[PDB]
């Protein structure tokens, strides 16, 4: 009896209707155990049926699409064929006699789906009955076949497996011939979303690219008809072309920068159409700089439309009574065309940008509306970080006109002033304090401290607090007096405010330019002191209210931060009330969500009082590692939803979406990440400050840091996690080697395969670096066979990686479109590699160091690429490194190294006398390991090393700073080889010369080597050092003193105690140590008291 | 390799007070590169 089964269908999907609660689950539950097959048939059997409801029908497709995305592997395989080859006709049928057009675009989508999943193997249809459908769909009469097929082919881009063989010719002429009827609009626009969808699909396809190029002015055009039609869905389809394909655009890219414009200029569209128009422009220009600026016309001519955008500013009177920092909007105009502005300038660059907008804002700047000088000072501020070179030699000016404007009749006017101060000052940091201190600070201040208007005040605070943030320390000293005075009176007028009325804007930024101020003046901060701490307790112990909240938290950070400027010593006077009084936050607050302010403003408050009490902190860890703990571990929400389901959930509570491909969208929730980044990074920071004290909760932030490393949603928290490795192996020591190789085992396998995995530069150096630090900590014994075998195979990967890149570079160049600035892109990423290098010679400096003489045979496989790394015809940074890494090889796995240095030593010799410093250094310091730990092997390449490191160090232009440091190294070398391999230096020839070139200054490990030899040599007997009687001791001294300046550390070193002792040594007689001292600077007598002092 | 040489941190940077009211922090577009290009 199929009808009961139908009313009953019918009834539930009646009930899905209007579900409520009891329904939606008793629903759920009937239907979530449905046999699939008997689902397919009667969602089929519900679609045909043209009785019921349209609702039903929507709903049963919408079900039958969703059922296929989602399980087609469990309910199409393995069932007769017969049943697939109905169920294929039918669909076929349902979408040829469908006329409601919503119904046949569901149908349309059912079919797109089931045609993606009946691909299979390298990409075959399995459906051909569906591409004759297709075909003989486009090319019909009526509207409703046509329409069914361009949907079909918008959903699936790519139901072919030979297109490229036959049919590309009859998709282009299908598309040519529906983007040209004049009858049926709807179908010009569906033709252009569907020629949009086919070239996104086949990305990377120059060829496809340069063939479908005839088809743009029928797109450009479609867009142009339907923007009219209040329609922006081709328009969305342009910008994701020019976010994805740019060089698609390329053939015709002036025409549609021309319709943009057109778009952009015309009033009778609403906000969100010229706002996309716009985008498009902006899209192009971050996107494909070069080929945009080619076309200075265009954005000469779209420079005034967005300077126009910013212009549209509502007359509101309710803003100066305004008390909270509401959101601007990101949908009105001017915010939209700011940010624009500001997206261009960044990505075209100031060369370009900064001519063309400079007179229209200095045009605007006098213009008597208060909307345009708003919106000058506005482009003034949002220009400032993209045209940053071009602006700095111009700054004095532009500076001097802006604070004119601190003092305007209209409090907007100077809102956007102190905006345009403070936005200048964070962008042209610390150029800008250091030029315009004596100017900025004394305007600020006056607009501070009177005013009529609440909201000018508050934001002149924070251009204050922006400006202060970068001042360096020493420049501010002469101004902390007139700044405490005028932030403690008006705290206390805003005090007296906040008790009897509720206002709390320029409360919160007075208070933080105070904690501002207290941070960058560090220990100055103490006799202003008492002026603070007893009325910021007095706002903590009261707002205990809501919307208090962030002014609680703001106060707990300037109380924090204050006590950390003036020290443990200052703050242990009122430490244990304010330690009652963040007691009693945390345990009030812990009740509300994860976004409440008072969640990043009390942890990192906990970490700065740990900072501040040391070791005595330990008493309040268990307090904090709660909450730290739990929000520190929280899981973003993700959901992976259709394409077409994602609109429905319009809500936009919070909800990031990204347009996975092959329709499927993928969404997340970004509410907490940046709590999860501090909490990892304020974890990191209490296991460095406790090291053993932190022992007991080592293993909890081990078990949940080694996930983290595999956390892309954040940078920070990847970053965080990667940083507390070390620090965790160090905190858990303490306990004894096998709670360290636990530890180790929980984290080396996470880290070798994040190594080679993780897609950021920055991240992944982080990361190389946190593996090489841990490999460091525990030596000899720390990697299995499997680790090995994956860090060499991780390790060559990286380095073909490196090698293949630069010649992918070299055919980014002599490309179409190249300039100036892809130059300064292309040597930034050769930067980011160069680092990455960097840190692959670091992991293998520390494998080296802890293995020894046993890892040979593992490096074997990764000697080619190195090899390859020292050609002569590389730059120089990869053959510093290579160089590098076979100087640890000779430091650390000799005296097996003869091995290989038929590789190394030949280049080692020559690059001695390299043009590059960083290679003359490396060789250097390879030629002085040699000798040092190299045994007898490598005696006869002394003699010849000698006379070259000789030549390189007594050539002219070796002192300067740049070549400085490759003769240090090279004096450490001849040093190395006279001591340690005397027998063939001679060394009674080359020692006289030696002494002329001591001492070393910038150089620190080589230069307690070399005071180490001439202290062996003086503590010796005669030879050079001390000639007829001791008369050369004065140059000896000489050199001693000229060397003691910040070079021996004074920390009582092993090689300071020996040079000091000789000092004492000669301090026996004085008739020596008068005529030694009677030649010497004072500066060279103080310096010799300090030493003699010091040790 | 040198000591000295290895472990340089040259390329990064660090600063403290987090909240900064005047600030480019709108940044609704641009940083588009889907580290999570997984799936």
């Amino acid at each position: 009896a199929a009808a009961a089964e139908q009313q009953q269908f019918y009834l539930l999907l009646g009930n899905l209707l209007s579900p409520d609660n009891v329904v939606r689950k008793q629903a759920e539950e009937t239907y979530e155990n449905i046999p699939g097959q008997s689902k397919i048939t009667f969602l089929l059997q519900a679609i045909r049926n043209t009785t019921a409801a349209e609702e039903a029908r929507q709903m049963a497709a919408v079900l039958l699409r969703r059922l296929l995305s989602s399980a087609f592997d469990e309910v199409y395989p393995a069932l007769p064929s017969d049943v697939q080859t109905a169920i294929k006709s039918e669909l076929l049928m349902i979408i040829q006699m469908e006329t409601q057009s919503s119904m046949r675009k569901k149908v349309c989508d059912i079919a797109a789906e089931l045609a993606r999943n009946l691909i299979d193997e390298d990409g075959n249809n399995q459906w051909p009955e569906g591409l004759k459908f297709l075909f003989d769909s486009v090319s019909s009469q009526n509207v409703g076949l046509r329409e069914a097929a361009l949907h079909i082919f918008w959903n699936f881009p790519g139901i072919f497996g030979n297109q490229q063989q036959h049919y590309l010719d009859v998709i282009k002429r299908m598309l040519v011939q529906c983007m040209q009827d004049q009858e049926h609009p709807s179908i010009r626009t569906l033709s252009a979303r569907a020629t949009a969808a086919f070239i996104l699909a086949n990305e990377h396809n120059v060829a496809l690219f340069k063939h479908f190029a005839d088809l743009l002015p029928g797109f450009l055009q479609a867009v142009n008809d339907s923007c009219y039609q209040n329609d922006d869905s081709v328009l969305k389809s342009l910008v994701e072309i020019a976010d994805t394909v740019p060089k698609y655009l390329r053939p015709h890219l002036e025409a549609t920068l021309q319709l943009s414009l057109k778009l952009c200029g015309d009033t009778s569209l609403n906000n969100m159409q010229r706002q996309l128009a716009l985008e498009v422009i902006v899209t192009l220009s971050e996107t494909a700089a070069a080929m945009l600026r080619k076309h200075t016309n265009i954005v000469a001519q779209t420079i005034p439309q967005m300077l126009a955008m910013m212009v549209d500013l509502e007359e509101d009177e309710d803003w100066a009574n305004a008390d909270e920092l509401e959101d601007d909007d990101f949908d009105s105009n001017a915010v939209a065309g700011e940010s624009a502005l500001d997206r261009m300038a960044c990505g075209l660059g100031g060369k370009l940008v900064l001519p063309m907008i400079k007179e229209h804002i200095m045009q605007m700047l006098q213009n008597p509306d208060w909307k345009y000088r708003h919106a000058g000072l506005m482009a003034l501020s949002a220009i400032g970080e993209g045209c940053h070179q071009q602006m700095e030699g111009i700054l004095n000016e532009i500076v001097n006109f802006v604070l004119l404007f601190l003092q305007d009749p209209h409090p907007r006017v100077r809102y956007a002033a102190c905006n345009a101060v403070g936005q200048m000052a964070t962008d042209f940091a610390p150029g800008f304090q250091k030029k315009f201190h004596e100017k900025v600070i004394a305007a600020l201040l006056q607009t501070m401290e009177d005013q009529g208007n609440q909201r000018v005040q508050a934001h002149a605070a924070a251009a204050l607090i922006n400006f202060t943030e970068d001042c360096p320390k020493s420049l501010l000293i002469p101004y902390l007096d007139n700044l405490v005075k005028h932030l403690h009176s008006i705290m206390v007028l805003k005090l007296q405010e906040l008790i009897q009325k509720g206002t709390k804007l320029v409360l919160e930024q007075v208070v933080t330019s105070i904690a501002s101020v207290a941070d960058t003046a560090e220990e100055k901060f103490v006799p202003y002191y008492d002026l603070f701490m007893p009325s910021l307790k007095h706002i903590v112990e009261n707002a205990v209210q809501k919307e208090l909240r962030l002014l609680r938290g703001k106060t707990i950070e300037c109380i924090s931060l204050i006590g950390l400027a003036v020290g443990k010593e200052k703050f242990m006077q009122d430490a244990s009330d304010v330690m009652q009084l963040l007691l009693k936050t945390q345990t009030d607050f812990n009740d509300m969500e994860d976004d409440d302010p008072q969640i990043s403003y009390m942890i990192s408050a906990w970490a700065r009082m740990c900072k501040i009490l040391g070791k005595e902190f330990q008493q309040y860890l268990p307090v904090v590692m709660g909450p730290l703990m739990k929000t520190a571990s929280i899981k973003p929400e993700v959901a992976l939803l259709d394409t077409q389901d994602m609109e429905n959930m319009s809500d936009d509570d919070g909800w990031e979406f990204v347009n996975l491909g092959d329709q499927q969208s993928f969404g997340i929730k970004t509410a907490g990440l940046e709590e999860k980044s501090t909490a990892c990074q304020m974890l990191v920071c209490y296991a460095k400050e406790l090291k053993e004290g932190f022992v007991e909760y080592t293993e909890q932030v081990v078990k949940l840091m080694v996930p983290l490393l595999k956390f892309y949603f954040h940078d920070g928290v990847r970053v965080a996690a990667a940083e507390s490795m070390p620090l965790l192996l160090e905190c858990a020591r303490v306990r004894g080697p096998e709670y360290l190789t636990q530890m180790w085992h929980f984290m080396c396998d996470a880290l070798i395969k994040a190594i080679g995995t993780e897609p950021d530069s920055d991240v992944l150096s982080e990361i190389m670096h946190s593996f090489a630090k841990c490999i460091e900590v525990m030596g000899d014994g720390c990697l299995n066979n499997e680790h090995f075998e994956e860090l060499g195979g991780i390790l060559k990967a990286k380095l073909e990686e490196h090698f293949k890149n630069q010649e992918l570079r070299q055919v980014k160049r002599q490309d179409e479109d190249y300039d100036e600035q892809v130059e300064e892109s292309l040597q930034d990423e050769d930067d980011n590699d160069v680092y990455i290098l960097t840190k692959v010679s670091d992991i293998l400096h520390s494998i080296f160091s802890s293995y020894k003489e046993k890892v040979l045979p593992w490096f074997e496989q990764l000697l080619p690429l190195i090899v390859n790394l020292i050609c002569p015809h590389r730059p120089w940074p990869d053959r510093q490194w290579g160089l590098c890494i076979f100087d640890d090889v000779i430091e650390h796995c000799s005296p097996a190294s003869f091995k290989y240095a038929e590789y190394f030593l030949r280049p080692m010799l020559q690059y001695v006398c390299d043009n590059s410093p960083e290679v003359r250094q490396a060789a250097a310091y390879g030629l002085g390991v040699m000798a040092q730990y190299g045994g007898d092997n490598y005696r006869p390449f002394c003699t010849e090393a000698l006379p070259l490191l000789v030549r390189v160090i007594q050539s002219a232009d070796s002192k300067t700073k740049e070549n400085v440091n490759a003769t240090e190294n090279c004096i450490s070398a001849v040093g190395k080889i006279m001591k340690f391999k005397p027998d063939c230096v001679n060394v009674e020839e080359v020692l006289p010369h030696w002494l002329s070139w001591l001492p070393l200054h910038e150089d620190k490990e080589e230069a307690v080597q070399t005071f180490n030899y001439l202290c062996d040599l003086i503590e010796s007997n005669h030879p050079i050092v001390l000639g007829p009687n001791n008369t050369n001791l004065p140059k000896i001294f000489s050199i001693i003193a000229e060397g003691e300046m910040h070079e021996a550390i004074k920390h009582e070193d092993p090689c300071a105690k020996r040079l000091a002792n000789v000092v004492r040594q000669v301090q026996t007689s004085g008739g020596l140590w008068t005529e030694c001292i009677a030649q010497l600077s004072p500066e060279q007598q103080a310096a010799i008291q300090e030493l003699l002092n010091s040790a | 390799g040198g000591s000295t040489t290895h472990f340089q941190r040259k390329r990064r940077v660090r600063d403290n007070m987090t909240k900064k009211m005047i600030t480019q922090r709108t940044i609704g577009k641009k940083k588009q590169r889907l580290n999570k290009r997984s799936y």
